RNA sequence: UCGGAGACUCCGAAUGAUUAUAACCUAGACUUACAAGUCAAAGUAAAAAUAUCUAUUGACCCAGAUA
């Protein structure tokens, strides 16, 4: 089963957006864009949402 | 099974762009939307054969080539063909002639002179500001009577099918031009701001004999607009037993610093500005209930951006 | 659902209008016809619809349709039918905005 | 305003405040109704003089 | 009338009608207008304060143009190979 | 205050963003080189 | 003043005004169908058995401007008809021809073979420094 | 529908409709779109798009509020600074 | 209940993998009782334009979480 992650902004805002990934694979971290930042930075998983 | 089948993508292309050009019964996008000359031409090739150099220069790939020798080789034979088709994409035959259409035969060399050090070349349909064009340009041609002017097939204002003429020259003895009369003198260009590029043509048109060009003498200098316009098709018309062109030469001019001097100094109207207005946009028509659409919906088909309070 | 021809010939059409939805690539776009990613063809400029049969040329990049225009002989020319509308508007024209 | 003023239905030459615009009839205020009084706004500053 | 406009410093004067020689009238007297409001008072607004605008971007140097856009761009281009074609 | 805290926040973790994105794109090269490097060249070297 | 009368609307009958300003229209459908069609001119280069020309076409296909090197003037003084160099040559020749025309902007959507080409390559390279640029602007709305 | 209530005899507004629902004086109503808080996790990002906007509502519709409102909810209302200030008129409508 | 195929007989689903990660805003339309679901120019912004097929649903209330 996927699990349901947060991915959080790493420039220090509080911007976030939970995507999915495998339950056996690594944290995932997307480069994304940052709108309040207005640049692209990277994203960091966080929490566990869930489970799907 | 029998016939081949493309191996490569090249000769596939070939054979449907072919198809493309070919008509065909169903409905298409395109519908919708001397021998002793050519005996010296084996010589030189022959010797092109034996230099060894030439063969070094292509194995080497360092061979060089005189542009310039081809360019004029290039007019000599082929520059009318490829002349008329430059002049024949701007339109100039269907609107100068009212549809018709005559193949150059003498070149017509013109340059702008730009001080005195160079004189900017007149090659057809290349642009020049009115700036440079402050100096009447340079008139080189070869002749045995001839007449050339130059005239502004869209740039009169007033009547779109009107023309304005910057000089007329007529009873051009051979090369020569002075002693030919100056039946309208030279104006610099006037390309009214906003009205986009502007396409300023040369026509030269042999003159068999001696005429009469008391209506197209001006004034000098002739402020008029009203005046200085006519018709090319007519002018042709009126002279055209003893008159066939012969010479074109055009340039592209557009709005320059220089332009706003001639509108007041000499021309004396304020100068005229002009706006690109593309068609406004399409709504459909309003309804009292716009269901399923979003609060922007009202917005679209308000005119005035301000608040009305009517009769509080 | 429901997939057919919103728009037949001789339809004005608006720069937003969809012409037609279809399932497979049954109506391929044609000149200011663009395409949906789910194959879903809008007009882009407003014009006369006009279908069309052309020469389909396609790609180089992608393998299966260039492998397929080389299976056939040289004789044969394949042939699409395309969507096509024709502007029906001049995109600008020219005013005196002042005389100064 | 400038019309009231026209009508002679505000005394210009005294001061005005709520009291005088509503006995003139110029405005209507509920209180009941969460009005707390009366704003001025810009449609027709170029008639006014 | 800028001639008139003895307000203005006259060296300002003589840089505000060549970079904005357009807005210039024939009779040299700046014309500016705008149309963006019912009132005249905020139209008026506008004129006034494109005149401040003009004399404050004058007296001031802006020293970085930085880049251009592709409007400029282009037209360097043409200007650049209107240049080369000129080789008479 | 909170809104000097929160812009100098920011500000501190965008200086230190550069170093952060090239050292993820890093371990993404690093991951990849590795795939391919036994992916076939480890089968070509074991056919010789 | 009779010289001031001007009617309000203009009507500029060259064709070319609106391509030079960049309101002019583009071909923008063609999705599934390559080469696009999203150019003013393009710039075609055919390479025959043993000649290889260029031809500049506008969206009607119109040649504008062609160069050719079975002419006889390019081929006198052309040692070999079909040569890398030839193909550098031509494009010269042609980028004067596109020079003095007043066509300066086009789009050229070589095969992925014929990008990787070096004639087309050095064809490409002549236009660069005789200043004819390959790839044309977006249209302004 | 309370159509005469007992203590004062009078219609009786339904709270379920002025919690979910805006009415501009011309007489349109705005609402938002059912389910815009709910899965966003795998709705695509157009359809995200369109469940923020707000959305207007039918003849039907419109008339069924109205008959669950009382006129209190269809006065005129002069907010300072009212976000809705300009869209409760229509203007350039023929029909 | 949804969808694929056949002309009622068969197959699948409450999606997984791949994804150097996919913005905002906004003309016109498809579909449709309503509700839901589709495509999208322009403008603007990140970066150096579309995630990749196959196909995939669950409202309001009400409870959880966070800065
Ligand atoms: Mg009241
Ligand atoms: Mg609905
Ligand atoms: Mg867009």
């Amino acid at each position: 089963k996927t699990i349901l992650v947060k991915l959080v902004s790493q420039a220090g805002t509080g911007f976030s957006f939970n995507h999915k990934r495998s339950r056996l694979r690594e944290k995932l971290s997307l480069l994304h864009y940052d709108p309040i930042v207005n640049k692209k930075v990277l994203f960091v998983e966080q929490k566990k949402i869930r489970s799907l | 099974e029998r016939l081949e089948k493309y191996r490569s993508f090249e000769r596939y292309r070939r054979r449907a762009e072919q198809e493309a050009r070919a008509p065909h019964w169903w409905r298409t996008y395109r519908e919708h939307f001397r021998t002793q000359k050519l005996l010296e031409r084996k010589h030189f090739l022959r010797e092109l054969r034996a230099n060894v150099e030439e063969e070094r220069a292509a194995r080497l790939r360092t061979a060089s080539i005189p542009l310039e020798a081809v360019r004029a080789e290039w007019e000599r034979t082929c520059g009318p063909y490829h002349k008329q088709r430059l002049a024949e994409y701007y339109g100039l035959y269907r609107d100068l002639f009212h549809g018709a259409t005559f193949v150059p035969w003498v070149p017509l060399h013109v340059a702008y002179a730009v001080g005195e050090e160079d004189l900017i070349p007149v090659y057809h349909g290349n642009e020049v500001t009115p700036t440079e064009a402050s100096r009447a340009p340079e008139v080189t041609y070869e002749a045995d009577l001839w007449t050339l002017l130059f005239i502004n097939l869209d740039g009169h204002l007033l009547e779109p099918d009107a023309e304005y003429v910057h000089w007329l020259l007529t009873n051009i003895p051979s090369n020569r031009v002075a002693e030919g009369q100056e039946t309208c003198p030279y104006l610099p260009p006037f390309p009214a701001r906003g009205s986009g590029f502007h396409r300023f043509a040369f026509l030269l048109f042999k003159q068999d004999k001696p005429i009469n060009f008391s209506e197209d003498t001006r004034p000098s200098p002739c402020y008029q607009l009203a005046q200085r316009t006519f018709r090319t098709f007519d002018f042709y018309k009126r002279h055209q037993e003893a008159m066939t062109p012969a010479g074109l030469a055009f340039f592209q001019c557009r709005w320059d610093d220089s332009v706003t001097h001639t509108f007041h100094q000499l021309l004396d109207m304020r100068e005229p500005v002009f706006e690109f207005v593309r068609p406004p946009p399409y709504h459909p028509k309003q309804k009292r209930f716009p269901h399923e659409q979003p609060l922007r919906y009202l917005d679209r088909y308000r005119d005035s951006h301000e608040p009305t309070y009517g009769i509080y | 659902k429901h997939y057919g021809i919103k728009k037949m010939e001789g339809h004005y059409v608006h720069a937003g209008n969809i012409l037609g939805t279809q399932r497979q690539f049954r109506w391929h776009p044609g000149a200011h016809v663009g395409l949906g990613r789910n194959k879903c063809l809008y007009a882009l400029e407003e014009g006369i619809v006009r279908y069309t049969k052309d020469v389909y040329v396609p790609n180089p990049k992608n393998t299966e349709a260039v492998d397929l225009v080389t299976s056939l002989p040289k004789g044969a020319v394949l042939y699409k039918t395309f969507v096509h509308v024709v502007p029906a508007k001049p995109e600008g024209t020219f005013k005196l905005v002042d005389m100064l | 305003l400038q019309y009231l003023i026209d009508l002679g239905r505000v005394d210009p030459t005294q001061p005005i405040d709520l009291t005088q615009l509503v006995n003139g009839r110029g405005v209507t205020i509920q209180p009941l109704k969460r009005d707390y009084g009366v704003q001025l706004v810009e449609e027709g500053a170029d008639t006014f003089q | 009338h800028l001639a008139s406009a003895d307000w203005i410093e006259e060296p300002v004067r003589q840089k505000i009608a060549l970079t904005h020689k357009n807005k210039i009238n024939k009779a040299g007297e700046l014309v500016l207008t705008s149309e963006s409001s019912r009132y005249q008072f905020r139209n008026l607004a506008e004129c006034l304060q494109k005149i401040r605008d003009m004399i404050a971007e004058a007296s001031q140097v802006p020293k970085e143009p930085s880049k251009e856009d592709a409007r400029l761009q282009r037209l360097r281009i043409e200007k650049m190979n209107r240049e080369r074609l000129r080789q008479k | 205050a909170r809104r000097q805290a929160r812009e100098q926040r920011i500000a501190e973790c965008m200086a230190k963003m550069p170093q952060m994105i090239e050292n993820w794109r890093k371990q993404k090269r690093e991951r990849w080189e590795k795939i391919q490097a036994d992916k076939e060249r480890r089968a070509r070297l074991q056919a010789e | 003043k009779e010289n001031e009368a001007v009617a309000p609307e203009f009507t500029n009958r060259n064709p070319r005004n609106l391509e030079l300003l960049g309101v002019a229209r583009k071909e923008r459908g063609w999705a599934t169908v390559w080469p696009n069609r999203e150019f003013w001119h393009r710039l075609r280069v055919v390479k025959t058995q043993h000649h290889v020309e260029a031809f500049v076409e506008h969206l009607n296909g119109q040649v504008v401007v062609s160069a050719s090197t079975r002419e006889w003037a390019i081929k006198k003084h052309l040692y070999s008809t079909r040569n890398v160099v030839a193909c550098e040559s031509i494009g010269r020749v042609l980028a004067q021809r596109c020079l003095e025309a007043g066509i300066n902007f086009m789009v050229y959507q070589p095969t992925p073979w014929e990008a990787s080409s070096d004639s087309i390559k050095r064809l490409q390279n002549a236009m660069t420094e005789s200043g004819v640029m390959l790839r044309e602007p977006r249209r302004i709305y | 529908l309370t159509y005469c209530s007992t203590r004062k005899g009078k219609r009786k507004t339904v709270k379920s409709v002025v919690h979910r629902f805006l009415r501009l004086h011309s007489g349109l109503w705005l609402r938002r779109k059912a389910g815009y808080k709910k899965k966003l996790w795998k709705k695509s990002t157009a359809r995200k798009k369109r469940l923020r906007e707000f959305v207007f509502c039918s003849k039907t519709q419109s008339k069924l509020l109205d008959k669950m409102t009382t006129s209190f909810w269809k006065r005129r209302n002069w907010y300072a600074g009212d976000p809705y200030q300009m869209y409760h008129d229509r203007t350039n409508l023929r029909v």
